RNA sequence: CGGGAAACCAAAGUCUUUGGGUUCCGGGGGGAGUAUGGUUGCAAAGCUGAAACUUAAAGGAAUUGACGGAAGGGCACCACC
RNA sequence: CGCAAGACGGACCAGAGCGAAAGCAUUUGCCAAGAAUGUUUUCAUUAAUCAAGAACGAAAGUCGGAGGUUCGAAGACGAUC
RNA sequence: ACGGGGAAUCAGGGUUCGAUUCCGGAGAGGGAGCCUGAGAAACGGCUACCACAUCCAAGGAAGGCAGCAGGCGCGCAAAUUACCCACUCCCGACCCGGGGAGGUAGUGACGAAAAAUAACAAUACAGGACUCUUUCGAGGCCCUGUAAUUGGAAUGAGUCCACUUUAAAUCCUUUAACGAGGAUCCAUUGGAGGGCAAGUCUGGUGCCAGCAGCCGCGGUAAUUCCAGCUCCAAUAGCGUAUAUUAAAGUUGCUGCAGUUAAAAAGCUCGUAGUUGGAUCU
């Protein structure tokens, strides 16, 4: 029985999608099927922000951020709890989490 | 048995059989 | 879909004739291989000589010992195991005598819990097993 | 696969003779008896649909 | 490709009647389509229709009285003899009280009752009830 | 012997088939 | 609308109210894509492709429960800390 | 700080596009092709599906010749079991 | 696989069968070659060879039942070594002779038709039937029947007579004489859990023996086995094994299906095939 209408991937109107490697296990997962997270995180953690700011040579330095694109296989994305299993009805909800 | 492995075993059987038959 | 044309009779006929060979009964009854493998050779009954008495164990869900006889047919010399139907009827059969054996009722298929047996004894020594069972006739001397 | 036991139960069953009874009618008379018992006799049926061989 | 324009016309009429519409646009038109529609309309099933004349192949707008249950084509157009007509009516018609098989005969396109009146067999075009 | 009670009790036993027949007799001409 | 066993499908609809045209193709489960013959290939193998025999089911969708070294939220000194 | 090799073409990259499918992503140039759209152009049934035949056809695999970074069947070790 | 006429269900469509009495063909153990004749490659004609096979005094001679009967053999599987040309026809030199063609027959359940095994009481009963006045009470008005107390009437199965029948005859038909009261002049075959009609009554057996087409029954309270009784299905007929048809819309032309149950070729060209737009009074 068909679990998903899109077969768990985002491929329409094409035959082949180039694979990528899961950031955790290095599994070969198609780019459309893979679960992608774009993490924009401060290089300095919030606990260390004040201590780094005081030791700054320049006043008003605004610390840089980290830009890392994360690719996940289904197994590692489920294990890491980035995605969870949902009900048959809530599976269809494509809206990203409001956070 | 997994169907792929059943096919592999059958193919090895056929390889031996064609080895013995000349 | 199927073809619907005034000149499609040959296509329909040939397709039906080719697809009939994918019918189990049709292939069995028209290939002729099941006929040569049939010990009776298309006959309803056959006469054989009792080689020995054998008891075959019933299939797993129920337990019993089925009183059969291994017979050799006279027409072709083939070896046959035939069920002796009623109780005590194995005592009416002696080794090395003629028996009339029929099918078991499923056209070459095993019947009931008896494994690999598709023949049954009808007459022994030219007197029916039912007459011997009911006492209407005695075994000839 | 021992054949020693064969007809054991038909051998050890007590032999009971058939009782002598009045002969039953045949042909049209048997059918007439059936018809009278099943459609002319209404007394046994009060509407509970009992079988002809109900011994309980 | 589009073969048997009569099949398309009858399928469009049937689909529009199922949807409960009052008018259906049929294209392309043809002489056989007009004759079939006329046979339908003489029996009160379909009502008036208008043939739009574009200079290549007409279109027909057919008013739809809600009286029609099914109109169908028979493909291929089997040649039907007057002795095989009853079998066709049993196969195709809901009852012997209503429903018509439209044949095309050398006496023209008409229903099976008229074809038996004129003592003509022909080729089966379709049916309507 | 209540035909309905027999059906409710042992419809799922060795006698379920015969008990069903006796139930159908009590209800209608079955 | 409609159809399906349902899951579901604007097609998998316009189907017992059954015919637009046409190709391929299935006939309970195994034996078995096996044996054999032919044919292609250097080879690996590819294509076409049985039968004897065996079996009362195999299977599809879904429903409740049970279970999960599956997730979420709670609880208990017959649990732990 | 450079130098040299092969491999690949991230982010942009999308339920986006193209191709008959397999498949296709760095710039630029050349070569031939293509769908759709527009058309008050031309031909005027030239069409649809297709036994036989034919072209293409992931990966792995085979035979030659280069190359051989990375990964890596086989294999060699090291590991809680 | 001799062909056809034709035969086995009726929804419509079909699927099977047709050795078999009518028509056509072929053959006479297998081949081959011939004579005669209008007509034969004839075999109840001939000549060879091949395979079998008969008598022999061992020199030789004679064979052809897939004609009627009968044997053996093969087998699951099939009849009497009978009577007759009276009928139907055929043949001849023929009104006259002949015909195992054909017709007629003591044990043919292939199959088909008709059709016995019984029809009518006082009686107690479980009853009921037109306003029943009473649960203690007219019930041959209408019907059913536990019946060790009844009664007459009817008749053919059978045995015999008369020779009707027929070519001498049997048979049906006909008439007579006997022929029915457990009318002993005695109906069987398969079933009783379901499918599927009809007992979780009794005894025995104790996963044994066996039953059971299928599901299942049997492991000491078996609705299923072995039996007794009772019950029901068809009935002089029932059961079983096979082939076959319908059921099978599970071969689908009518009329199936191909996402996940079995299934659309990896893809695209392409010849044959199939199908093909409007338009003429």
């Amino acid at each position: 029985t068909k679990k998903r209408r899109n077969n768990g991937r985002a491929k329409k109107g094409r035959g082949h999608v180039q694979p990528i490697r899961c950031t955790n296990c290095a599994r070969c997962v198609p780019k459309d099927k893979a679960i992608k997270k774009f993490v924009i995180r401060n290089i300095v953690e919030a606990a260390a922000v004040r201590d780094i700011s005081e030791a700054s040579v320049f006043d008003a330095y605004v610390l840089p951020k980290l830009y890392v694109k994360l690719h996940y296989c289904v197994s590692c994305v489920i294990h890491s709890k980035v995605v969870r299993n949902r009900s048959r009805e809530a599976r269809k909800d494509r809206t990203p989490p409001p956070r | 048995m997994r169907a792929k492995w059943r096919k592999k075993r059958m193919r090895r059987l056929k390889r031996k059989r064609r080895k013995m038959r000349q | 879909g199927k073809c619907r044309g005034l000149r499609t009779a040959r296509k329909l006929r040939s397709h039906r004739r080719d697809q009939k060979w994918h019918d189990k009964q049709y292939k069995k009854a028209h290939l002729g291989t099941a006929l040569k493998a049939n010990p009776f050779g298309g006959a309803s009954h056959a006469k054989g000589i009792v080689l020995e008495k054998v008891g075959v164990e019933a299939k797993q869900p129920n337990s019993a010992i089925r009183k059969c006889v291994r017979v050799q047919l006279i027409k072709n010399g083939k070896k046959i195991t035939a069920f002796v139907p009623n109780d005590g009827c194995l005592n009416f059969i002696e080794e090395n005598d003629e028996v009339l054996v029929a099918g078991f009722g499923r056209k070459g298929h095993a019947v009931g819990d008896i494994p690999g047996v598709r023949f049954k004894v009808v007459k022994v020594a030219n007197v029916s097993l039912l007459a011997l069972y009911k006492g209407k006739k005695e075994r000839p001397r | 696969g021992s054949l020693a036991r064969a007809g054991k139960v038909r051998g050890q069953t007590p032999k009971v003779a058939k009782q002598e009874k009045k002969k039953k009618k045949t042909g049209r008379a048997k059918r007439r008896m059936q018809y009278n018992r099943r459609f002319v006799n209404v007394v046994p049926t009060f509407g509970k649909k009992k079988g002809p061989n109900a011994n309980s | 490709v589009r073969m048997n324009v009569l099949a398309d016309a009858l399928k469009s009429i049937n689909n529009a009647e199922k949807r409960g519409k009052r008018q259906v646009l049929i294209r392309p038109c043809s002489k056989v389509i007009v004759r079939f529609l006329t046979v339908m309309m003489k029996h009160g099933y379909i009502g008036e229709f208008e043939i739009i004349d574009d200079h290549r192949a007409g279109k027909i707008v057919v008013n739809l009285t809600g009286r029609l249950n099914k109109c169908g084509v028979i493909s291929p157009r089997f040649d039907v003899q007057l002795k095989d007509l009853e079998k066709w009516q049993n196969n195709l018609l809901p009852s012997r009280q209503f429903g018509f098989i439209v044949l095309t005969t050398s006496a023209g396109i008409m229903d099976h009752e008229e074809a038996r009146r004129k003592h003509t067999g022909g080729k089966i075009l379709g049916f309507f009830f | 012997t209540d035909p309905i009670d027999d059906f409710q009790v042992n419809w799922n036993t060795k006698h379920g088939s015969g008990v069903t027949r006796e139930l159908m007799r009590e209800l209608n001409g079955g």
